[PDB]
DNA sequence: ATCAATATCCACCTGCAGATTCTACCAAAAGTGTATTTGGAAACTGCTCCATCAAAAGGCATGTTCAGCTGAATTCAGCTGAACATGCCTTTTGATGGAGCAGTTTCCAAATACACTTTTGGTAGAATCTGCAGGTGGATATTGAT
DNA sequence: ATCAATATCCACCTGCAGATTCTACCAAAAGTGTATTTGGAAACTGCTCCATCAAAAGGCATGTTCAGCTGAATTCAGCTGAACATGCCTTTTGATGGAGCAGTTTCCAAATACACTTTTGGTAGAATCTGCAGGTGGATATTGAT
């Protein structure tokens, strides 16, 4: 599923990221460093999922898992 | 069936600085995580200032030195003269 | 035929993402590779639709500052081509 | 009969954020000026940012503030970046920057 | 004036790992110091979690899972054991 | 009037209980603290100082001292992929860094 | 009180910011490293020294003690182990 | 008849590896102290410091630069260089987030 | 360094859907009045450490010479990545049920709080115990001129 | 490829600064009993999600062509490392007052507690009114030909 996310969208983030030209070894490299975040924040929104006997992961889980990681969101609380 | 948020608060000020200038339903969930993000940082470092300090009471000096140590420079003076303002008209 | 120059029309793609603010990656595609990870860790899960898209907010505002900086390291060796060890020097100062 | 935001001249909730305090289990007690205190503070934050911001909507033809608008606040200012550096304002974008030596010529 | 630390649990569990070891002072001030911080982290992450799910009570639980949350990997599996088993070995009084 | 029996020991743990649950009640961390709450954390904190000076002993007997110094700590730390993450933003004091030349630098 | 003190960050000689890159695996260094570095130093010492002094007034003492620095340095990220108690 | 004489580098990396070997600090005692006392003499008048206050800043500050010239090497390497510049250090504290 | 052709960007327009603002009702939160308690400031004062000076030798900073080798500057081809037309399939959008959790309220058994009392584990300082820091010298490895 | 120079490695040595053990007081943990709080099992009830199906739009995958960027090769002057003479100022240990933390006691200004009233903010639907989907026309920029 992660070659799902294809080499037009990573552009498209590059884009805003203000790259001009971009090495065709990105997109598979993005892919890897796109699937490490992923984990580590889904990893916490579960815990958090966990503790409070849920099946359904909330937007404030989320929220929670990324603010312990640093990388605090706003707008969905 | 009743969420608080800052909603109407973020609307009154903002009607005193832009008085005919409104806010999305989106630009305001924002409104409402920086309010509750700036809450939690103030109020967890006077909280940690009076631990520190062996007292069992948050008073405007614990919140005033978490307001020097967590605002950058030109913001945290006049954040401290509006704490020091609003405490004073207050008081009186 | 009209044809532009190589990198006219990357820093006409700069430009329009730059000034806009709409999520890059299609939904479906994201949605999916959310729910693959999140089996790893737990079965079963249901996930609010505003989870999935603080999730796709957070990884996009990510990979954005990423690309940022491995922008910088790739100019910074005299180039304007970014290259896997560009992220990875990136990555390595970020403490990643 | 007068509630104490309006006898500190405050629009944000003196009351409320006094509760906050108490059942944020921050210290066993809380003196009365310091929800007045950190009011006037959030208050102030928050005009300073809509400020900015209201400038941005009004410059692109909007009558409403959108998360672009509070990004191009924030980001453009060199204190609130500061502040709030390590987050992310959904729907905000980045602020328009290409690297000089990427333009031609 | 009396103060009071972890010197005295830490070398016992020093002997225990390294029966002939020993342990300098500013070691040992580096291992209070450890112990003090993730003392913080766990507790401080158990509040929160209290907190988010309206319980006004720190259990075991909101413990094993601030664990679950501060440490990777390996480490996590390994307090996790530890932990439920000291709580379990002490409720059989 | 029964014997006094320690938390600690009722619990098979080295770290002290009965003060971990009196640091937990005085830290302001919530309005109650249960009975094996501290139990847990209590073991949790002997877990982890068994694993660093488990490592930081190993790291010591390797330059033949008996006594552990911070370079040992430092060494045992930056050596474990895990111990490493968990005090990532931490200092050793006097506790150096590791040797590590890049390849690129060599004759 | 004290001859008054001026210009000690010369004080952060070139030998010791050598060593300290070599520490950091440095093998070779340009002529401006020297000067940038110390203007680097005087931002961090300066920044956490701020925060330091910030804790001593709010406990209203006149000497700045290892643990204010300990809760200054905490605050900035870069936690640090060994000056407690 | 020639004295002896290393070639440039050579002694260089063998204070590589002396330095990474050993914990001491690095930045002379007293002259850090005086450093200390003027900077917050500046936001303070009339302070003391407990002298392990001063070793705290110390063991801190020295390693925030050894750190600081790990990523200011990796920055000049990258660039193929082997020389540190100020524009390593700059990138690597633009991209740690301190500029 | 300019012209002619071509393509994209950027205001500006209407008309109308939908997001936001507006209005009124009402649990719940905030405010009030009055009583009562207490954290902690003020005023002491004992007693750690901090500031400062002192001495003196040698570890190390400094400033210089000189030459190795690095960074800077330049050229260029071959290979990669950008731009583009094309055509296909994945996503998007919409519809429809219904399965499944959150969410809510109530009520005791079980849990934790806390004043009082008893006991002992943990601390400070003294008394012992001992690594290892330096001090020395020889084997070996590395380096660099030859 | 082989010597001299030099550095680093590597055992060995002991006494004393620092670590460990000893000792006795006592603060804090543990025991007890009683008061108070809470988490959770039971039985629900709408409401978000998940599943399913369907068409079609528009975004992606692909293949082709070549521009221009990256990496390689090359040259060189001048920067920075290595080595050293010179001499200063850091280092170490101690003295000596005394600044200022801490420890203790007393006692209010400010805190909590509680019954009751007043007000407010959240909510939902109606009533407003802003963006925006496309379409247009001009601004502006790019490109190739000179
Ligand atoms: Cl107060
Ligand atoms: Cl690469
Ligand atoms: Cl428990
Ligand atoms: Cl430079
Ligand atoms: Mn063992
Ligand atoms: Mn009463
Ligand atoms: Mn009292
Ligand atoms: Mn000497
Ligand atoms: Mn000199
Ligand atoms: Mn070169
Ligand atoms: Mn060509
Ligand atoms: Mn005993
Ligand atoms: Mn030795
Ligand atoms: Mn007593
Ligand atoms: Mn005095
Ligand atoms: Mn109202
Ligand atoms: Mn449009």
């Amino acid at each position: 599923n992660i070659q799902g996310i294809t080499k037009p969208a990573i552009r498209r983030l590059a884009r805003r990221g203000g790259v001009k030209r971009i090495s065709g070894l990105i997109y598979e490299e993005t892919r890897g460093v796109l699937k490490v975040f992923l984990e580590n924040v889904i990893r916490d929104a579960v815990t958090y999922t966990e503790h409070a006997k849920r099946k359904t992961v909330t937007a404030m889980d989320v929220v929670y898992a990324l603010k312990r990681q640093g990388r605090t969101l706003y707008g969905f609380g | 069936s009743r969420k608080e948020s800052y909603s109407i608060y973020v609307y009154k000020v903002l009607k005193q600085v832009h008085p005919d200038t409104g806010i999305s339903s989106k630009a305001m969930g924002i409104m409402n995580s920086f309010v509750n993000d700036i809450f939690e940082r103030i109020a967890g470092e006077a909280s940690r200032l009076a631990h520190y300090n062996k007292r069992s009471t948050i008073t405007s000096r614990e919140i005033q030195t978490a307001v020097r140590l967590l605002l950058p420079g030109e913001l945290a003076k006049h954040a401290v003269s509006e704490g020091t303002k609003a405490v004073t008209k207050y008081t009186s | 035929p009209h044809r532009y120059r190589p990198g006219t029309v990357a820093l006409r793609e700069i430009r329009r993402y730059q000034k806009s603010t709409e999520l890059l990656i299609r939904k479906l595609p994201f949605q999916r590779l959310v729910r693959e990870i999140a089996q790893d860790f737990k079965t079963d899960l249901r996930f609010q639709s505003s989870a999935v898209m603080a999730l796709q907010e957070a990884c996009e505002a990510y990979l954005v500052g990423l690309f940022e900086d491995t922008n910088l390291c790739a100019i910074h060796a005299k180039r304007v081509t970014i290259m896997p060890k560009d992220i990875q020097l990136a990555r390595r100062i970020r403490g990643e | 009969a007068k509630s104490r935001s309006s006898r500190a001249g405050l629009q944000f909730p003196v009351g409320r954020v006094h509760r906050l305090l108490r059942k944020g289990n921050y210290a066993e007690r809380v003196g009365a000026g310091a929800p007045v205190y950190l009011a006037a503070v959030l208050e102030y934050l928050t005009a300073e940012i809509l400020e900015l911001a209201g400038n941005a909507a009004r410059d692109n033809k909007k009558t409403r503030i959108i998360p672009r608008h509070l990004q191009l606040a924030i980001r453009n200012d060199e204190e609130l970046n500061k502040l709030l550096g390590k987050v992310t304002i959904a729907q905000g974008g980045v602020l328009p920057n290409i690297q000089a030596v990427l333009l031609p010529k």
